């Protein structure tokens, strides 16, 4: 199999730093050249820097905006490649991809690392059930969902029965509230004659402040 | 820095209908080979970039015929022949003839479906929300298009201004739809002190603006 973990994300301060990595599998790093590309929430496409391969002399070449703050490297006896990044500014928050240009994976990005610089401190949700009800269906419909609330930083995911139930989801995107803090809510919409015998389960991790929590979500 | 320009911003589909996009790069693509410096990414909903086109015209694996690129030197065009629901998302063009590497703006592909009224639900606060000290309500407005909805709330008739928050899903890559929350903040002591919490949605798909409500304490 051919894989790309990334990792080394997640909350950092103002003129703090980070250190994110580029994991291969199947595949070996240096024969290709690596590129790092951000993109802030609903935002366009920002290329970072890159690492040319071993046959290229391990060349870098950085982002202007990325003023003297990066370092791109990689750990050949780990297959990993790593950007280094320093200083960090409130507008270096994005997702963060790595980026194959070889061989292998070519022109293929890894499912990227939240970056989030930010004063602000780690906040657990609460789990709210959004129980189905007479007013929460329609018909031969019902919906119901899972309340995220008061977490901080992104991201939130949600998974319903786990994984077993995708048909009808919505997971909405967080909103940042008035306190700082996100929300968002999970929604699935079900045929009301399986309210009393279908379980529905929704499975939360907020991984930035270890919180895993699986809410049963009941009519009334 | 090489500059690119991507042409529209936007564009809405009706599927098996097709779709161009164009790209003008500020700088000279050209190569001795024939080709150009030029590639195509596709970003659906909630995904990573994907390939589609490079060295301006070559198709990235497992991307059908219907998707093609073309052009020379600084003038691009990307074609969808027959366009699908799976094809709604935002397109990037994007040169890698030298570094830094440059990203045209991006355009968002619409994909035009019939109108499509929503379904509307109202979740009253939990009783474990309460408990907590703290009390939402959320309106959920479920599979709509167009995506221009409006949603008013009352509590008490009294109309609410500024103590809600919508989120919409992206456009639903298999029924082409968005989904709606408007989700109304009060204090526990503020939903105690009322009874009727309404959720007036108006969209093109109603004849006239539907209202979902409930009575605190069912009443």
């Amino acid at each position: 199999e051919v894989q790309l973990v990334e990792s080394g994300g997640g909350l950092v301060q103002p003129g703090g730093s980070l250190k994110l990595s580029c994991a291969a599998s199947g595949f070996t790093l240096s024969g290709s050249n690596v590129h790092w590309v951000r993109q802030a929430s609903g935002k366009g496409l920002e290329w970072v820097g890159r690492i040319k391969r071993n046959a290229e002399s391990d060349a870098t070449a950085y982002a202007a905006s990325m003023r003297g703050r990066l370092t791109i490297s990689r750990d050949d006896s780990k297959n990993t490649a790593f950007l280094q990044m320093n200083s960090l500014k409130s507008d270096d928050t994005a997702m963060y991809y790595c980026v194959i240009r070889g061989d292998v994976y070519n022109r293929q990005w890894g499912q990227g690392t939240l970056v989030t610089v930010s004063s602000a401190s780690t906040k657990g949700p609460s789990v709210f059930p959004l129980a189905p009800s007479s007013k929460s269906t329609s018909g031969g419909t019902a919906a119901l969902g899972c309340l995220v609330k008061d977490y901080f930083p992104e991201p939130v995911t949600v998974s319903w029965n786990s994984g077993a139930l995708t048909s009808g989801v919505h997971t909405f995107p967080a909103v940042l509230q008035s306190s700082g803090l996100y929300s968002l809510s999970s929604v699935v919409t079900v045929p009301s004659s399986s309210l009393g015998t279908q379980t529905y389960i929704c499975n939360v991790n907020h991984k930035p402040s270890n919180t895993k929590v699986d809410k049963r979500v009941e009519p009334k | 820095d090489i500059v690119m320009t991507q042409s529209p911003l936007s564009l809405s589909v009706t599927p098996g209908e097709p779709a161009s996009i164009s790209c003008r790069s500020s700088q000279s693509l050209l190569r001795r080979d024939g080709h150009n410096d030029l590639e195509w990414y596709l970003q659906k909903p909630g995904q990573s970039p994907q390939p589609l086109i490079y060295l301006g015209s070559t198709r990235a694996s497992g991307v059908p015929d219907r998707f093609s690129g073309s052009g020379s030197g600084t003038d691009f065009t990307l074609k969808i022949i027959r366009v699908e629901a799976e094809d709604a998302g935002t397109y990037y063009c994007m040169q890698n003839k030298q570094t830094p590497l440059t990203f045209g703006q991006g355009t968002r592909l619409e994909i035009k479906r019939t109108v499509a009224a929503p379904s509307v639900f109202i979740f009253p606060p939990s009783d474990e929300q309460l408990k907590s000290g703290t009390a939402s309500v959320v309106c959920l407005l479920n599979n709509f298009y167009p995506r221009e909805a409006k949603v008013q709330w009352k509590v008490d008739n009294a109309l609410q201004s500024g103590n809600s928050q919508e989120s919409v899903t992206e456009q639903d890559s298999k029924d082409s739809t968005y989904s709606l929350s408007s989700t109304l903040t009060l204090s526990k002591a503020d939903y105690e002190k009322h009874k009727v919490y309404a959720c007036e949605v108006t969209h093109q798909g109603l004849s006239s603006p539907v209202t979902k409500s409930f009575n605190r304490g069912e009443c």
